[PDB]
RNA sequence: CGUGGAAGUCUGUUAGAGUUGGUGUCCUACAAUACCCUCUCGUGAUCUAUGUGUAGGGGUGAAAGGCCCAUCGAGUCCGGCA
RNA sequence: GCGAAAGCCAAGGCCUGUCGGGAGCAACCAACGUUAGGGAAUUCGGCAAGUUAGUCCCGUACCUUCGGAAGAAGGGAUGCC
RNA sequence: GGUCUUAAGGUAGCGUAGUACCUUGCCGCAUCAGUAGCGGCUUGCAUGAAUGGAUUAACCAGAGCUUCACUGUCCCAACGUUGGGCCCGGUGAACUGUACAUUCCAGUGCGGAGUCUGGAGACACCCAGGGGGAAGCAAAGACCCUAUGGA
RNA sequence: CGAGUGGCUUGCUACCUCGAUGUCGGUUCCCUCCAUCCUGCCCGUGCAGAAGCGGGCAAGGGUGAGGUUGUUCGCCUAUUAAAGGAGGUCGUGAGCUGGGUUUAGACCGUCGUGAGACAGGUCGGCUGCUAUCUACUGGGUGUGUAGGUGUCUGACAAGAACGACCGUAUAGUACGAGAGGAACUACGGUUGGUGGCCACUGGUGUACCGGUUGUUCGAGAGAGCACGUGCCGGGUAGCCACGCCACACGGGGUAAGAGCUGAACGCAUCUAAGCUCGAAACCCACUUGGAAAAGAGACACCGCCGAGGUCCCGCGUACAAGACGCGGUCGAUAGACUCGGGGUGUGCGCGUCGAGGUAACGAGACGUUAAGCCCACGAGCACUAACAGACCAA
């Protein structure tokens, strides 16, 4: 009575076109909760190597014992807040309504922007004022780039600009930390937003496969048996019946693979340090070494190495935080062998 | 830990365990001696290893 | 059922011939089905190690020959992943023949065992001689 | 036990003959019947060149209505014929 | 080497089974190699593929028109100096 | 039934058959499970003696089934090799074409519409793809009926 | 007995096509219906409990593997939460398959004088086309919005991004004479689906290194061929799955339903006005897309004789063309060299030994030698090549 089986692939990842930015965009940010801070950072992905950790989950039968963790070693070296952006409410969404600038710019921020040479901060900051007393003012973000030039292995300086949120206590108070952090120079590192132990959302621009047929694409069957050797091995039966006389966008067709944005939700943050602990021997294949600010992720990141990653703190954690996890022992032992 | 056949070092998180019939076991640090031990080969014979050196 | 506390590849499918790691007679086992198993279309169902599955004698004993017994999984060629990464893999594929309450319907257990068998059902495991 | 070396005998891409499956390749072809792998026969009722005989309601046919110049349950050409 | 067999090479012939250049050269297709664990669950059907293999020694069932079955099956051996 | 039609009235055997409608007949073998296969039974819709019956060693690119061995046939797909495919120079056809044509969802209509009616959607052009629709292209249906047709 | 709904079966009719709308079954891939098999929330019970039985709302998700048969259907097995049914030209042959029906060959049975027949059986018996239009999947080029760079907004669009199960504590507890035997909640894992990633395991790896057969280059050394690696052994990077990571809760409004207050109708009444609850379903949440949203958007800064861009050069985190991304001496972008990190497994030569042999000769063994050969990665390193320079632009 020919089985029932689900659809192949996901229509919600749709449409498997090239992502318009190389630098990952957040549709989504965390609730205003505990003191105001940044809702995120981001680093440079170097590649993999396993950690030996001691079980941290109380309602594990495993609880204190040694345990294998695979782990991603991502460059993270301190961003630079060089502008506080302010939303207001208005009946059609939200519109930027002024920027808070600087004077202190990073040697290479002109290789992106078109550097403020004259700016007025106080008529910015008097708009955002007038606008909380009319209680018109929605959110509070800052404009962030990175300095790729602190990272050796990766080979542009052409730093990459994002937008972040701040959220926290009063819209009143986050305001005022907000342009606080921008009026010195803007510089923070990933100590001041996550602690280790803690649930992040990592968002990436996956893998570029180019253009791949429905069984890598949509992960189709191939032909079987006696069907496999007519000359049709790796197409799908139909595009659709006779009627709609047409084919419908949800049969799986070739096309685009990789290079999506996709925000992969809950990943434990294993540990934040600096230095060469992590690096591995005769350097990470196809990336460099590594010798400064990182942050050690639990499994899989998505996109390659070298590119660029960004951090938030998970918007739906499933499980409690269990803060600064025993490290054991982290490997060193060459990926080539 | 130490290798069955070779006697490197299995570096911590890597490795396979082979169980024989009796009940005997073996550990291996990778692939490249499971294989030369699969070939009747022992590893006092071989000059890599470091029983023998 | 309980968490065997190891990641198991399923080495065995239905059909599959395997040896019966005990005294009741019967010597070889071939696999019918997989307990709260429920694939999907088109994929044989994979048995594993500390499955319970259900089996029909292939060889043995004119008596224990033809039967449809239950049993559990014990051995298995394809590796498996203890917590500390390290993967384990036997000789051979082996089951031990169980009754409805799951203890061995046979009293001596020819070869050694998995330790992550013992914590899913015990009287097979106080009934092991080796425990790998 | 040896000798002998029989056979519409056996194995065999020897030469040569044949054409089972792939229902592969091709299917505005390389080709109006092709290509590749697989397969059968291979001292005999064997295969083959050349010459020669049988002609259309007639031949030829170990018989399939097979074949008789890409033409066959009655060849082809022209005529009867507008 | 059993060989008018394969494979390799002479003598002799040829680069005219007659359009070329570029992209680590994607999807897809044609021929094809290797795939862990399982082992025909595939399918109308093991279709396709694979297995086996040469030589010698041992050994060989039912049945039989006594010719045959039969290389039955199964076991062992095999280089170089 | 314990002869009658029309001469005789199925003997040896074989039998659910390449012949058995009922039918996947019943029993058994075999498998977890066997409309299959084999054995037995067998009243045979509608077996049977040169319209040759039964049987059979050897032979078979003949039809069906079982086992060992084998394996990407499958679970379930991956990577690779060679020629294409894609871009460039040169060469250079054909199929097909009433017209108009960016469609889609409904409806209507000779009852199976890109073109009618209603709505919806729709900026143009170009590259690659696998073929959903044009009741796609290709051949005055080889089925069926009809012709005071043909062989 | 009576009234109907559907349009899956069959039958009828003969409206459509005979200058052809390719068959049945299967397969593959997509959407749907509800008359719901499972899962959620409910009501009744001949509801103690547990296991059921019947009914309501409900189409989110699921509904699987196999033995005979061409089968659909159906029979049978073991698993399962359950292994629901139906529509899409009895969805799907310019996708596949070709086992059955239904050509030409042949056999059997029956019928027939016979040719030959059969809504009887049986063996064999072919699968065409270079896509013009349209449709969708992905990729570009222009025009509109009316100079640029960077950051955003969000009209709308897509999603199942998650479904389900087992176990533990609750508990041998509630309930029950006993047998038997729950739940709320909290946890752990599995399965199916989804997205991504390669540290680990596994595969490939006609890169590479070794062994070795045949033959050829006189031997040696070192090589070629054996189908695009002769075969065998090992295998880096990358790509992969058989490997690994991640994929809530909760709100809001409802259905069935349980209620509150409450009148018509002094009472009663969940409903008529009003209100409190309440489904895996809906909406939000979350993920993806999305300035061509014609109301064609917002902010900041730079620039209108110069901001920025294109071509150019060195290259890939990108790539079928096109596109995208980075670097360009104020430089580590690529190559050479040297390290480091890796693959293989101990080089040629020489010395000793070597069963033997008068000797010649001698397979092979040990040493020299973690040797020799090799690397799709990293580092150091401006040595070499990123030069010269052209164009557009308010
Ligand atoms: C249905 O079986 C087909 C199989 C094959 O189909 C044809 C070819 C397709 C046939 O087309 C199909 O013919 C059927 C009789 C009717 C069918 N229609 C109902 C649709 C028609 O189209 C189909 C079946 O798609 C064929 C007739 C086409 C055509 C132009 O007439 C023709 O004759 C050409 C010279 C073809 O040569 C031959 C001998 O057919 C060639 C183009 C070759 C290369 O293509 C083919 O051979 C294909 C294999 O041959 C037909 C004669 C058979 O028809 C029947 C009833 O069995
Ligand atoms: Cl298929
Ligand atoms: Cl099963
Ligand atoms: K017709
Ligand atoms: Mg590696
Ligand atoms: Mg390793
Ligand atoms: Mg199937
Ligand atoms: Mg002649
Ligand atoms: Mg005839
Ligand atoms: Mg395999
Ligand atoms: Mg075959
Ligand atoms: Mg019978
Ligand atoms: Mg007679
Ligand atoms: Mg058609
Ligand atoms: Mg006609
Ligand atoms: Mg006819
Ligand atoms: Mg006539
Ligand atoms: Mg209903
Ligand atoms: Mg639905
Ligand atoms: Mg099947
Ligand atoms: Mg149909
Ligand atoms: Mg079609
Ligand atoms: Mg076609
Ligand atoms: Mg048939
Ligand atoms: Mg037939
Ligand atoms: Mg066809
Ligand atoms: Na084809
Ligand atoms: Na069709
Ligand atoms: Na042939
Ligand atoms: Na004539
Ligand atoms: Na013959
Ligand atoms: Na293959
Ligand atoms: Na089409
Ligand atoms: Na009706
Ligand atoms: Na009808
Ligand atoms: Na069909
Ligand atoms: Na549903
Ligand atoms: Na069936
Ligand atoms: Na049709
Ligand atoms: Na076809
Ligand atoms: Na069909
Ligand atoms: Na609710
Ligand atoms: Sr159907
Ligand atoms: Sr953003
Ligand atoms: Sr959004
Ligand atoms: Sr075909
Ligand atoms: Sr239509
Ligand atoms: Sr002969
Ligand atoms: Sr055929
Ligand atoms: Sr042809
Ligand atoms: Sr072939
Ligand atoms: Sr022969
Ligand atoms: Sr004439
Ligand atoms: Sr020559
Ligand atoms: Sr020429
Ligand atoms: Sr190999
Ligand atoms: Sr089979
Ligand atoms: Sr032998
Ligand atoms: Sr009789
Ligand atoms: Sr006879
Ligand atoms: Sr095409
Ligand atoms: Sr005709
Ligand atoms: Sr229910
Ligand atoms: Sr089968
Ligand atoms: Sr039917
Ligand atoms: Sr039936
Ligand atoms: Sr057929
Ligand atoms: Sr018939
Ligand atoms: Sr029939
Ligand atoms: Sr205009
Ligand atoms: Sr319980
Ligand atoms: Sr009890
Ligand atoms: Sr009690
Ligand atoms: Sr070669
Ligand atoms: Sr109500
Ligand atoms: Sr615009």
């Amino acid at each position: 009575p020919q089985p029932s089986r689900p659809r192949k692939g996901s229509l919600g990842f749709g449409p498997r076109k090239r992502s318009t930015s190389e630098t990952p965009r957040f549709n989504s940010w965390p609730s205003d909760d505990g003191q105001p801070g940044v809702q995120g950072f981001a680093g440079y992905k170097a590649g993999m190597t396993h950690v030996v950790l001691v079980n941290d989950e109380p309602n594990s039968p495993r609880e204190g014992m040694e345990e294998t963790v695979p782990v991603t070693v991502i460059e993270t070296p301190p961003m630079r807040a060089v502008a506080l952006r302010a939303y207001e409410d208005t009946p059609y969404g939200q519109r930027p309504l002024t920027e808070v600038w600087t004077d202190e710019f990073h040697s290479e921020l002109d290789r992106t922007l078109d550097v403020p040479e004259d700016h007025d901060p106080d008529a910015a900051e008097e708009q955002i004022r007038d606008a909380h007393e009319a209680g018109d003012l929605g959110d509070l973000r800052l404009i962030t780039h990175t300095v790729p030039d602190a990272v050796p292995s990766v080979p542009k300086k052409k730093p990459d600009v994002m937008e972040t949120r701040v959220g926290g206590g009063s819209v009143s108070d986050r305001l005022d930390h907000a342009l606080d952090i921008v009026e010195d120079g803007g510089e923070h590192a990933m100590n001041d937003i996550f602690r280790a132990g803690e649930y992040a959302d990592v968002a990436g621009v996956t893998k570029g496969k180019g253009t791949q047929g429905p069984v890598k694409r949509w992960g189709v069957q191939k032909r079987k048996g006696k069907h496999a050797r007519q000359g049709w091995r790796r197409r799908i039966g139909n595009l659709g019946p006779w009627n709609p006389s047409r084919v419908r966008s949800t049969v799986p067709q070739q096309g685009q693979t990789g290079y999506h944005q996709r925000t992969e939700l809950n990943k434990r943050l294993i540990d934040i340090g600096e230095g060469d602990e992590p690096t591995v021997d005769g350097g990470f294949v196809n990336y460099g070494e590594v010798d400064g600010p990182y942050t050690l992720v639990k499994g899989s990141v998505p996109g390659p190495d070298k590119r660029l990653v960004r951090f938030r703190p998970a918007v739906r954690p499933n499980d409690q935080p269990r803060l600064d996890p025993e490290v054991r022992y982290v490997s060193n032992e060459s990926n080539q062998g | 830990r130490e290798c069955d056949y070779c006697g490197t070092d299995i570096e911590p998180g890597t490795g396979t365990m082979f169980v024989h019939k009796d009940g005997a076991t073996t550990h291996f640090c990778s692939s490249k001696c499971e294989n030369n031990a699969d070939l009747g080969r022992e590893a006092r014979n071989l000059e890599w290893t470091d029983t023998a050196r | 059922m309980e968490a065997l506390g190891a990641d198991v590849t399923q080495g065995l499918e239905k059909g599959s011939l395997i040896t019966c790691a005990d005294n009741t007679g019967a010597r070889e086992l071939k696999v019918i089905s997989v307990h709260g198993y429920s694939g999907t279309k088109n994929r044989h169902p994979k048995a594993g190690l500390g499955d319970k599955i259900t089996v029909s004698v292939t060889k043995g004993t004119p008596e224990m020959r033809r039967q449809v017994l239950e049993a559990v999984v014990v051995r298995q060629r394809k590796p498996i992943r203890r917590p500390d990464g390290t993967r384990v893999k036997f000789e051979d594929n082996a089951a031990v023949i169980v009754d409805e309450n799951e203890d061995p319907r046979g009293t001596e257990l020819k070869g050694p065992i998995a330790r992550e068998v013992a914590q899913r059902f015990g009287s097979v495991a106080s009934a092991a001689t080796m425990i790998v």
